[PDB]
């Protein structure tokens, strides 16, 4: 099958309060490591964090610590602590997989986090 | 600090060719493999070119392989993007990216619009 | 399933 990421719905937040955004990986690749990516408006994308099948994750530079992620099965989530306007934005997950024959790489459809 | 600058887009028709430059600085660009990702303008990111350290190596997805042309010039710390056959889907806003540990595009640039007409 | 293939972006 394709190797395609499926985001969750968009949707609102209240300050304070917490955020969770989904990510699926296809099936036959639910083992795979992806990437978080946040943009703001007319802003590049900024890279926030490597998450592994286990769950563990390492965030980039300039990432909030209220900023973690999980796993379940092919979902990825990226958790949001608290939150803040400058949360605001849209967040997009991608995963890389350099075969060799071929090399290749997905985004998902984003998903616009509002606050 | 790690800084990318991306220029040379502009308006365009299809089937027409124009080259995209980098500037890369603040790290050592003979070292790290060098992308292309663009955004279309419906906001949807596309990774579009790989290039290695040396240069030594390219891949594309199917959408481009064919047009376009990533390449490197090291002693000048610039990447390039040469676009050919140009087609309303290359219509986007174009990033550059270098990457850290495994992460493809830890860093991006500011990016340059290219827009197909016709 | 199938295994993800990755590489060091520095070398």
């Amino acid at each position: 099958m394709q190797l395609v990421l499926t985001q969750s719905s968009s949707a609102s937040f209240s300050l304070g309060a917490s955020a969770k955004l989904t990510c699926t990986l296809s099936s036959q690749h639910s083992t795979y490591t992806i990437e978080w990516y946040q943009q703001q408006p007319l802003k590049p994308p900024k890279y926030v964090m490597e998450l592994k099948k286990d769950g563990s994750h390492s965030t980039g530079d300039g990432i909030p610590d209220r900023f973690s992620g999980s796993s379940s099965g092919a979902d990825r989530y990226l958790s949001i602590s608290n939150i803040q306007p400058e949360d605001e934005a849209i967040y997009i997950c991608g995963v890389g997989d350099t075969i060799k024959e071929q090399f290749v790489y997905v985004f998902g459809g984003g998903t616009k986090v509002t606050v | 600090q790690v800084q990318l600058q991306e220029s040379g887009g502009g308006l365009v028709q299809p089937g027409g060719s124009l080259k995209l430059s980098c500037a890369a600085s603040g790290f050592t660009f003979r070292d790290y493999y060098m992308y292309w990702v663009r955004q279309t303008p419906e906001k949807r990111l596309e990774w579009v070119a790989f290039i290695s350290n040396g240069g030594g190596s390219t891949y594309y997805p199917d959408t481009v392989k064919g047009r376009f042309t990533i390449s490197r010039d090291n002693a000048k710390n610039t990447l390039y993007l040469q676009m050919s056959r140009l087609k309303s889907e290359d219509t986007a806003m174009y990033y550059c990216a270098r990457g850290r540990g495994y992460v493809w595009f830890a860093y991006w640039g500011q990016g340059t619009t290219v827009t197909v007409s016709s | 399933q199938q295994q993800q293939q990755q590489q060091q972006q520095q070398g």
